[PDB]
RNA sequence: CGACUCUUAGCGGUGGAUCACUCGGCUCGUGCGUCGAUGAAGAACGCAGCUAGCUGCGAGAAUUAAUGUGAAUUGCAGGACACAUUGAUCAUCGACACUUCGAACGCACUUGCGGCCCCGGGUUCCUCCCGGGGCUACGCCUGUCUGAGCGUCGCU
RNA sequence: CGAUCCUUCUGACCUUUUGGGUUUUAAGCAGGAGGUGUCAGAAAAGUUACCACAGGGAUAACUGGCUUGUGGCGGCCAAGCGUUCAUAGCGACGUCGCUUUUUGAUCCUUCGAUGUCGGCUCUUCCUAUCAUUGUGAAGCAGAAUUCACCAAGCGUUGGAUUGUUCACCCACUAAUAGGGAACGUGAGCUGGGUUUAGACCGUCGUGAGACAGGUUAGUUUUACCCUACUGAUGAUGUGUUGUUGCCAUGGUAAUCCUGCUCAGUACGAGAGGAACCGCAGGUUCAGACAUUUGGUGUAUGUGCUUGGCUGAGGAGCCAAUGGGG
RNA sequence: UUAAUUAAAACAAAGCAUCGCGAAGGCCCGCGGCGGGUGUUGACGCGAUGUGAUUUCUGCCCAGUGCUCUGAAUGUCAAAGUGAAGAAAUUCAAUGAAGCGCGGGUAAACGGCGGGAGUAACUAUGACUCUCUUAAGGUAGCCAAAUGCCUCGUCAUCUAAUUAGUGACGCGCAUGAAUGGAUGAACGAGAUUCCCACUGUCCCUACCUACUAUCCAGCGAAACCACAGCCAAGGGAACGGGCUUGGCGGAAUCAGCGGGGAAAGAAGACCCUGUUGAGCUUGACUCUAGUCUGGCACGGUGAAGAGACAUGUUUUUUCACUGAC
RNA sequence: GGGCAGGGCGCCCUGGAAUGGGUUCGCCCCGAGAGAGGGGCCCGUGCCUUGGAAAGCGUCGCGGUUCCGGCGGCGUCCGGUGAGCUCUCGCUGGCCCUUGAAAAUCCGGGGGAGAGGGUGUAAAUCUCGCGCCGGGCCGUACCCAUAUCCGCAGCAGGUCUCCAAGGUGAACAGCCUCUGGCAUGUUGGAACAAUGUAGGUAAGGGAAGUCGGCAAGCCGGAUCCGUAACUUCGGGAUAAGGAU
RNA sequence: GCGGGCCCGGGUGGAGCCGCCGCAGGUGCAGAUCUUGGUGGUAGUAGCAAAUAUUCAAACGAGAACUUUGAAGGCCGAAGUGGAGAAGGGUUCCAUGUGAACAGCAGUUGAACAUGGGUCAGUCGGUCCUGAGAGAUGGGCGAGCGCCGUUCCGAAGGGACGG
RNA sequence: AUGCCUGGGCAGGGCGAAGCCAGAGGAAACUCUGGUGGAGGUCCGUAGCGGUCCUGACGUGCAAAUCGGUCGUCCGACCUGGGUAUAGGGGCGAAAGACUAAUCGAACCAUCUAGUAGCUGGUUCCCUCCGAAGUUUCCCUCAGGAUAGCUGGCGCUCUCGC
RNA sequence: GACGUCGGCUACCCACCCGACCCGUCUUGAAACACGGACCAAGGAGUCUAACACGUGCGCGAGUCGGGGGCUCGCACGAAA
RNA sequence: CUAAGGCUAAAUACCGGCACGAGACCGAUAGUCAACAAGUACCGUAAGGGAAAGUUGAAAAGAACUUUGAAGAGAGAGUUCA
RNA sequence: CGCGACCUCAGAUCAGACGUGGCGACCCGCUGAAUUUAAGCAUAUUAGUCAGCGGAGGAGAAGAAACUAACCAGGAUUCCCUCAGUAACGGCGAGUGAACAGGGAAGAGCCCAGCGCCGAAUCCCCGCCCCGCGGCGGGGCGCGGGACAUGUGGCGUACGGAA
């Protein structure tokens, strides 16, 4: 009864998507993710945990604006001006 | 080792009251200048049932001297009030059955139900099913009197709170048996998760102190004193006498 | 001599062991040492003629502009280009642009309900309706405006 | 009769007490004491049947091993029992042995598991012989009887009670003799009570809990592998096949009782009461077979019926074999 | 009610009886807050227990452990405060709260409720009598019970036979009165005894049907595997497939089969060791939340009175106000 | 939508009743106004009518090689029933030491603060009948279970609801049949050996087997008689036992 | 060569390798119920046995017991093996084509694979309201992330008619 | 597992309580007879819920708990969907140490952690030479250590068939 | 004795006689009815740092030393010397 | 010495980020889990857990064409030093 | 019965700016154990360590004595050697454990309140003109506002200062 037979009744769902990080971690009664924290303003990590830190780091996603970032910084962060025309 | 019950009641969210489908506070009216130096006259509109309490309610309709509003109040009902009745409130009322006034204005020997142990906190003794007290004799000077509680304490109590003349409605309820294990779950349905009562001695000697053992006993005396900790504190609670 | 069984050898089966390669790791050392309300990290969804994944990009979506170089990209067609023309591809990238959640900001998270101004359709401001554009989150600093006090006061 | 550390006492015109000086205090040196009895010196109450882990056959509860105290059985001497008489049958006081079908002692094998009592079923083996075959002996006149010998071939039952081994009773019978095979036999069966977890009672403990003190409910997994066994194709030789046969080897099988005659005879004072050969048959067991009797029966053979379905008659079907002769 | 070995006599239940609490309260949660649950509540209420329908009762004991009551008539009693001598650190003295001692109550609180002799005109039992002892020494009831070692107790019935069942006796290892006793209509997938009918449980097995098992076509695993598998005896590490001495042995297989491989499974659940643990209990060793009490600060104003020191100080007791709270 | 059957009224008017009356399956009501007459209101999901016969269906016959959502004749009728099954509505009762939800939203009523034009017009229409414009965003397929979900799978397990034909029958019991669904549940063929799993039958005995009546078997529905001990007087009880 | 091991011959292989003197090491396997991977006896064996049942003819097709059609016999027997939903799945729904792999035999079949198509709302529901409940501001606590609480130590309505 | 909110569902039959009607008896109190009535934590029994017995089937199963027959209940302490509240020395428990995602006498994930073990198991090439002990005493010591003993290696000081 | 005859100790297969129980481990005692073990390939377990003690080799020697820092190089060889 | 006030680079640390150089280091069961569409596939409701997987050939020159078979598969022929 | 100053206190989608979060190898401020050792174990040890919270930079922190020393004295902070496994702590057991001086790398010193002197001699915001504006400044002109006397600015701070 508590195998089997207790399996076939999970029919509704706890967990749902998070907007915030993209995991199925949302609970629903709760209103809390416990992946990433999506109520609390601070993202949700511990150091006893760094697989799951390094799951999920600055380095991991598209960095679409700390990639231009170094790059300006490599060149010297100047701003209004244009190379010489032809 | 796990945390007895009892203890578990504190916490709640199990054990608070099914207060839904109840109808409200039972509250006296607020004290005012009409209460404090006249009376104000009111109309028992109906009486009602309230869920989880043995005596029934009567809502009553006074009219705000204020403002152009007329107020409704959820009064104990005394027994003997019905629909269709004036009820006159203050200092100035007079005495009769459903007439909250001020203890100091009323003779000694009367009785009264709702009494407030405060003056102001809207009617607090004698009020449960058919209980009432007694005003023993009135102190002028300092502005006391002394009443005869439901338990036979006998109380000091001030002049200026108010009390509702007679006893409540619906006495005698515990003389009837309750016959059935399905009676008893219908009362505590309606108040609380308290009815199923498991005795302690039946339970393991890790949910209470008096379990355990091949034989179904207590093995220590029941009387305990008052200042022990919570989850030894079980059994009876400082007892003085403990016979028949 | 049969069939079956045991050993050895040749060849042929499953297997990927050993060796030789290595656009990958590990360790040490040097310089720099830079995120974000002008919207960070991350996530979601889309973008190619044929395009699933990786990578790249954001309705200007396999990239726009400019500079440098100088005849390609390529799996196939299409081809723009006259490579005596800012001119194919690449690198640099300083200009422009950068959908939705996300500190995430009108209220909530369903992608639902709104308010204050402007514009166009509708009107001939005529309030509806439709579409577009800008504001509307908290705390706090300076200053400004409007306010309360049987707080302290001076005149009438 | 007592180490470290700590405390306490005694002694020095004893040392330090920190920049120098004085005085209390404190820290030092030496000699005794306070104590560690688990006495080369931890500061220390129980339960677990709710239990867990690393190990042990160094170490227990099974079997099997050495021994036989104990249990069982058998001899040697002979004071006596036996009406007389030690040895018909017994046998004290002593003494010598046999058996592991009882309990004992040891821990030798097994704790990276050998399934822990009974009962049912089944096979074989032992004699320390209950009865049957052949005989010896008497305190054997017959009958009855106990003692002893070759002797395990064939038998050693049905039940009330108890889980029982054991134990007692009822009835029959020739007799209801004693045992072994890992105290035979759980991938053979049952689980009745030992022996998980739930509970009840009595005693003990303050308590959790304990009880060879009682009661109730409590999952018995797997063979298709090798060998053994029961059967079945088969196999090397005889040139090939067929025929009718021989035989070495193994297995082995029959057992017991009743009635009539002998015979109311032998014997015996009497009561009582045989035996041999013959005749009729029965108990158990073994090998077959269906003429009869009985059983099965789906020839789904033939009737009879309930509900429903082919319109009805007829003929049928469905209802896990519809039911019933 | 123990999902997945225990559906019960267990739990629960109405009924019965105790205990605390009148709200700055009783019980309880909470690291924390003018916090929270009972409480949208008020003794016919809430919280904590014991027994467990109805009837009949609820005997005695406060000695022990608990619980509770008051009490400057008070032994111990920490911090703080006061006085003392000293140069001071200081030690001493007085004072001294709660709790422990001291005195009552409470057993429907935990619990408990004896042992020797003598004695009635046959014996026997024994009314009755004496002594020692506790806080009383088991009262009414009940029983060889679910409770009794002896025990398969004694008697009667139930059977041909009964360690079982039922009815009486009390000598009760160790029954017993809300740790409740006795009884009890109805009911119970609760545990037992007997009788009627019934039947393959059996005597004693037999036959029939369906689905497998069998063979074939197709598809096709798993546990296990030191090497492999014929026995008697011997020794061995104390029960050998291998070794020794013998018996002997013959390809490849099929359907059964459960004697053996001390067959497969889980680094044995039992027992012991470990200076390995965990659940639970307390009169074990250290402590801790909580709780009670004393001292300091928040903590003020007014009015009287008294003791002590001393010849102004402290202790201050009581009564009033609110401006703190 | 309009009208009418049919229900309900704790709605009104005349009148005052014992010789009590009216009335239900039961109840219940009446000088605080019953019976008897005349009226009023609510639901009218039912009947007629607009919709609406134009369309749908059952038939007969054609145009069209083919495409072709075609063309036409007729019918779609008259009655009675039932503790019959389901749904809905309305009265009436019994039970509670159970009294059986909130809010959004809409409406009615007490008042006249206020408006109107002044003798042909106006303010208002909780708008009376019409006429004009708009209603944005998201899901919409399928399975919903012996194959579309969860159990490692096309797993004899589990998963919340609606519709509910005929016969026998007390019945939504079991069995047979109609509409609808399917190929017997991860394969077929050939024989019917032993062990089995699931069904049965057995002469005579009837628990002698076994720890134990384990299992199986016996009785079984309805009608008519009859029914003890005990008891809490309610039960036991379908007691037991007989006939059809 | 006692031995650890080593030198030649032959075949495959196609790109690096070794001798001596010294140095350094993650330096030699038969076991650890060793870790990973592969392969055997078992073995063409156990098994493809829960819910009564299939048969004949034709069509496609190379191929038919499992597909389709027609006929016959059956079962689910209206609390069904029927017709629609809610949760859940997310293209499993439809048409065409294939038989590489899966459907523990097969398949011309499928919920398999490859191509293309499919969900049309003012009236059906979300959207609105509140229930048990959750949770901000004010306030309090907290070293701190935050917590306590939903009316409690709040200047809490930015609304409306008339003038 | 429990509390709360909001919805759904529960054939057919037996017993026949209160209340009411009629008849008969009585002097009254009232009592008997025949009906109506359908109450019950009422009985048989379907759906539903649960799981006693066969200790049946299976037991590398259909299934990491299923199937058959027989079973208890089926108007109330009944069953159930969704939402919600209680989170680990905590919750909840009509009390079985039962449930808390196939785990519950203290859930799951990660880290401390390569936790400790006087206890198991294993411990990799050759040849040559030498080659043991289970004994002493001490230790909360008895499956272990220390200490002597047994052993190996490195040598060194000397004598000599010189 | 020399065109189907020689030698091949070792390794391929077969036959005979004798001997011969399966490896590792705990153990006084293992072939054990003691435990792990179907087979094969790859990986696989006494390392490193620090503190000591002893012995050996080298340098200097009542002396010995490079720790740290500085001077030469832009580091190929060098983070050396 | 002058507390209960305050500012300040240098020699100092850097297993994260950007770009480089080097090795007595491992060479696909080794080296980071990840040499390859690696925190990817996949598992659990979730916190989280987490792989396996390199090599034709110098150049695709990747086997035209005939033939058996429905096809998978072959037999010839051809490319390549192979 | 009003108006006008001031002190306390609110509303703003008032004008102009600022903080929120992420990474977190290094750093700073808190909280913070148990495995382990002591052959047991409770003080100790692991250990101001893991885990948890908050806050920045390219470094952070610290930093120029209320110092070290007792010498014929030295003279901010930070890092290396040494002091030193030392003094010292500890069931004085296991174990724990600095600092001074010395030699080097580097080396840089300073500023307020108060006390006092100067006509608030000071600072912020808005308007106009000129330069320049992609890290919004400088000067001039404004009876234009505000802050400030409950104290801004210059001199001045222990090494003395002011006149
Ligand atoms: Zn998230």
């Amino acid at each position: 009864t508590k195998g089997t037979s207790s399996f076939g009744k999970r029919r509704n769902k706890t967990h749902t998507l998070c907007r915030r990080c993209g995991s199925k971690a949302y609970h629903l009664q709760k209103s809390t993710c416990g992946k990433c924290g999506y109520p609390a303003k601070r993202k949700r990590k511990y150091n006893w945990s760094a697989k799951a830190k390094r799951r999920n780091t600055t380095g991991t996603g598209r960095m679409r604006h700390l990639k231009i970032v170094y790059r300006r910084f490599r060149h010297g962060f100047r701003e209004g001006t244009t190379p010489k025309p032809k | 080792g796990r945390v007895i019950r009892g203890q578990r009641k504190g916490a709640g969210s199990v054990f608070r009251a099914h207060v839904k489908h109840r109808k409200g506070a039972a509250r006296l009216r607020a004290v005012d200048f009409a209460e404090r130096h006249g009376y104000i006259k009111g109309i028992v509109k109906d009486i009602i049932h309230d869920p989880g309490r043995g005596a029934p309610l009567a809502k009553v309709v006074f009219r705000d001297p204020y403002r152009f509003k007329k107020r409704t109040e959820l009064f104990i009902a005394a027994e003997g009030i019905h629909t269709g009745q004036f009820v006159y409130c203050g200092k100035k009322a007079q005495l009769n059955i459903g007439n909250v006034l001020p203890v100091g204005t009323m003779p000694e020997g009367t009785i009264v139900c709702c009494l407030e142990e405060k003056p102001g906190d809207r009617g607090k003794l004698a009020r449960a099913s058919g209980n009432y007290a007694t005003v023993i004799s009135h102190n002028p000077e300092t502005k006391k009197t002394r009443v005869k509680l439901p338990s036979g304490s006998k109380k000091v109590i001030s002049s200026a709170n108010r009390a509702v003349v007679g006893v409540v409605a619906g006495g005698g309820r515990i003389d009837k048996p309750i016959l059935k294990a399905g009676r008893a779950y219908h009362k505590y349905k309606a108040k609380r998760n308290c009815w199923p009562r498991v005795r302690g001695v039946a339970m393991n000697p890790v949910e209470h102190p008096f379990g355990g053992g091949n034989h179904q006993h207590i093995g220590k005396p029941s009387t305990i004193r008052r200042d022990a900790p919570a989850g030894r504190k079980v059994g009876l609670i400082a007892a003085r006498r403990t016979g028949r």
